[PDB]
């Protein structure tokens, strides 16, 4: 089973790396830049915004170094200060990414569902959240900052930086580092993300639909008033319009002018049919029919932001699954090779060309991520 | 098409120095080690020294360390073999062979080789001298004549035949080592319709003295 | 430092037949590597990692072995597999070959085309006096040669070279030459060239005198 | 043998 596979399929790689590196990184560049113009006077978003354009660009601004290594054919020639350094800084940056978009979509959760979090005293806690994305993603490289050193392969004859296991249960330290990276790397994110997700498009459908209804019972209301002149009519079909009025008057951006103004004028007209006025009642009918047709503009801006922020959770949510998987599957069955259960040799071989490519898909999410978020 | 020329060999005296280049195409020269590889006259292989690409990794063998140094050129593609205190022990011919797999024990591709020769002795010319039979030796047999190549050094030298058409047996002998210099002989078979009706020539290249000797065989 | 032992050092084959040759180690080994020269040529990789054939390699050439024991096969021998085979072994640096094992190519037993050459008349003028002797398409290679001065037998300043063998007709030739002052020469008249070889019972003679 | 070689 045992042959040298095919190693000239890393020729490429530095090439990928430095094209990652220029584009990722400028763009990080005038992202951070454009937050030290702007600044944001204590905002939340903004905030980890900035944050995270920082991590991916000191993760991108070490790249070069990754790409020189891979030029070499894993020959690491900067020693072992600058493995132990660079190493455990790219794993840092990686996961302080990581974790502060997971905690973007914690802040848009909230933002969507919960409208009250809307204070001054939400920047002051992101000053206490960043400093401890930054203390977990650190205490989440630890294992990467005791381990990473330079060692030397006499087999290929190369310095190599890696992860200098206890020789005597290397590969048990391997599958655990690498299940460690899975869990804290993946599965958690993967779950905040998604539950986010799923609160933001239940949530959000719900209210567009309910809205839609509400507004429809308004219309048919209005059109029963116009052709309708009886005693006990007039008043249910306004208490009607006044109660689809107050359901939908659930609508948080002007707006809550335009509903309030809705519920007075029912309020009043209502005032004029519990004393016997119809005619005039029904003339205020028509004054709500020159309000609601008056302002029906601002009814397909929700829609339009409907669908824009629709299409962005699920674009983000799309871009990590789809950058960030095959990452952590080959990690996840390579370290099910680690433990014994995958013994194939070709298989582990596919594994070992494919992690590479895989790494700078995850570098790609660093690269593309701050155009998704910012822009 | 992997291409490594070897460059530098020559005559040395002893407890002197040389430096031998290594000119690699046909591949991306920065990303695989390098070795060198020699070969004693009429011994076998030997292995000197190993560099990785990014000439973090240096291996020398028992019998060249701490006198050669391996060095490296990836901008330019070359590899660099400096010999310093060369003793006739290191007389061999030197290759530069890689595997083109990272930088593996093994050897895929050699080189040319180059000579390396650590004597004392003086750079001498060959000195040629035609060999052709007695008396006529008149039974119509098949003709053979030879040329002795006596008195040169350094090893290496190239004898061609100019005879008649083809219908020629030619033996090379290797050089022997009497009086303190090489010594050798030459053999060609030609029918007894050329010589001496036809012309036979022997040519004796000396590119380390840059001497270039035609014998004719004329009948004694 | 390991110490690499091949067996045999020379060995003969006729096409059609199997070769194989074995290398043993001083020490343990990881990986034994198989590599195959012809004269005046560079060596070629024929066998990685102990049991893994090169590319470009024929089928024929298989390698094993492990521990302290490792071996080639050609399983049918070709007349292009004629050479010289190294093992190169690789447990820790440095790296460390065999000495080599010779495949010649086995033939029929020739008898040598012996042929005298008294010195030319530039050596004669020079000062020196060598007597040639050439022994042309023989086998096998072994071979004796007695210079013989006036019947009195003569081997100091004698020098014999053998040629590779042959790829023309797998054959061997070798070269004697007698070198003496040019006073000993002319003192003397009866130069005999004698060999001794296989393929006769009686020494095969070539002879001059210089009354001729 | 294998040992971990890749960044991340």
């Amino acid at each position: 089973c045992s042959q040298k596979p095919s190693d000239k399929h890393l020729d490429a790689i530095p090439i990928l790396y430095y094209i990652i590196f220029v584009i990722g990184f400028l763009v990080n560049i005038v992202v951070v830049t454009l937050f030290c113009c702007q600044k944001g006077p204590k905002k939340v978003s903004s905030i980890y915004i900035f944050n995270l354009a920082v991590a991916d660009l000191l993760l991108l601004a070490t790249l070069p170094l990754w790409a020189t290594y891979y030029s070499y054919r894993y020959d690491w020639l900067f020693g072992p200060v600058m493995c132990k350094v660079f190493g455990s800084f790219l794993t840092l940056n990686m996961f302080a990414s990581i974790f502060f978009i997971t905690c973007m979509s914690v802040d848009r959760y909230q933002s969507v569902i919960y409208p009250f979090l809307s204070q001054r005293r939400n920047p002051w806690q992101a000053s206490y959240i960043v400093p401890l994305v930054w203390c977990m993603a650190c205490l989440s490289s630890l294992p990467t900052f005791y381990f990473r050193d330079v060692r030397t392969i006499e087999y290929l004859g190369v310095n190599a930086c890696i992860m200098a296991f206890p020789p005597e249960k290397y590969a048990q330290w391997s599958a655990g580092i690498a299940l460690m990276k899975n869990i804290l790397g993946f599965i958690i994110p993967l779950i905040f993300i998604a539950t986010c997700y799923f609160g933001i498009r239940k949530h959000l459908l719900k209210t567009n639909a309910d809205l839609e209804d509400n507004w429809e019972t308004l219309n048919d209301n209005l059109k029963v008033i116009e052709k309708a002149d009886n005693a006990a009519q007039v008043k249910d079909a306004l208490t009607k319009m006044r109660a689809a009025a107050l359901d939908a008057q659930k609508a948080t951006p002007d707006f809550r002018h335009g509903f309030d103004i809705l519920v007075g004028q029912i309020d009043d007209a209502l005032k004029l049919a519990n004393e016997g006025k119809v005619k005039e009642a029904q003339a205020a009918a028509e004054q709500l029919k020159t309000t609601r047709n008056a302002y029906i503009q601002k009814y397909l801006k929700n829609r339009i932001t409907r669908d824009q922020v629709l299409k962005m959770a699920a674009a983000v949510v799309l871009a990590f699954i789809i950058c960030w998987l095959p990452f952590h599957v080959l990690t996840f069955l390579d370290a099910l090779a680690w433990m014994g259960v995958i013994n194939s040799c070709e298989v582990i071989a596919v594994i070992d060309l494919a992690l590479p490519f895989a790494i700078l898909l995850g570098f790609t999410n660093s690269c593309v991520n701050p155009f998704l978020y910012c822009f | 098409d992997v291409q490594l020329v070897e460059s530098g060999g020559g005559l040395v005296q002893p407890g002197g120095s040389r430096k031998l280049s290594c000119a690699a195409s046909g591949f991306t020269f920065s990303g695989f080690g390098m070795h060198w590889v020699r070969q004693a006259p009429e011994k076998g292989l030997e292995w000197v020294a190993y560099i990785s690409s990014g000439s973090s990794l240096i291996y020398y063998a028992d019998t060249v360390k701490g006198r050669f140094t391996i060095s490296r050129d990836n901008p330019k593609n070359t590899l660099f073999l400096q010999m310093t205190s060369l003793r006739s022990e290191d007389t061999a011919m030197y290759f530069c062979a890689t595997s083109l797999y990272y930088g593996t024990p093994w050897f895929a591709y050699w080189g040319q080789g180059t000579l390396v020769t650590v004597s004392a002795a003086k750079t001498t010319p060959p000195s040629v001298y035609p060999l052709a039979p007695g008396c006529g030796d008149t039974t119509g047999s098949s003709v053979t004549l030879g040329c002795l190549v006596k008195g040169y050094f350094p090893e290496s030298v190239t004898v061609t035949w100019n005879s008649g058409s083809l219908s020629s047996s030619v033996h090379t002998f290797p050089a022997l080592l009497q009086s303190g210099l090489y010594t050798m002989s030459s053999s060609v078979t030609v029918p007894s319709s050329t010589w001496p009706s036809q012309t036979v020539t022997c040519s004796v290249a000396h590119p380390a003295s840059s001497t270039t000797v035609d014998k004719k065989l004329e009948p004694s | 430092d390991i110490v690499l032992t091949q067996s045999p050092a020379i060995m003969s084959a006729s096409p059609g037949e199997k070769v194989t040759m074995t290398c043993s180690a001083s020490s343990s080994v990881t990986y034994m590597y198989w590599y195959q020269q012809k004269p005046g040529s560079s060596p070629r990789l024929l066998i990685y990692d102990t049991s893994n054939l090169a590319s470009g390699v024929p089928v024929r050439f298989s390698g094993s072995g492990s521990g302290t024991s490792y071996s080639l096969t050609i399983s049918r021998m070709e007349a292009e597999d004629a050479a010289t085979f190294y093992c190169q072994q690789w447990s820790s640096y440095p790296l460390t070959f065999g000495a080599g094992t010779k495949l010649e190519l086995k033939r029929a037993d020739a008898a040598p085309t012996v042929s005298i050459f008294p010195p030319s008349s530039e050596q004669l003028t020079s000062g020196g006096a060598s007597v040639v002797c050439f022994l042309n398409n023989f086998y096998p290679k072994d071979i004796n040669v007695k210079w013989k001065i006036d019947g009195s037998e003569r081997q100091n300043g004698v020098l014999n070279s053998w040629t590779d063998q042959d790829s023309k007709d797998s054959t061997y030739s070798m070269s004697s030459t007698l070198t003496l002052t040019k006073d000993e020469y002319e003192r003397h008249n009866s130069y005999t060239c004698e060999a001794t070889h296989k393929t006769s019972t009686s020494p095969i003679v070539k002879s001059f005198n210089r009354n001729e | 043998g294998r040992v971990y070689i890749h960044p991340i």
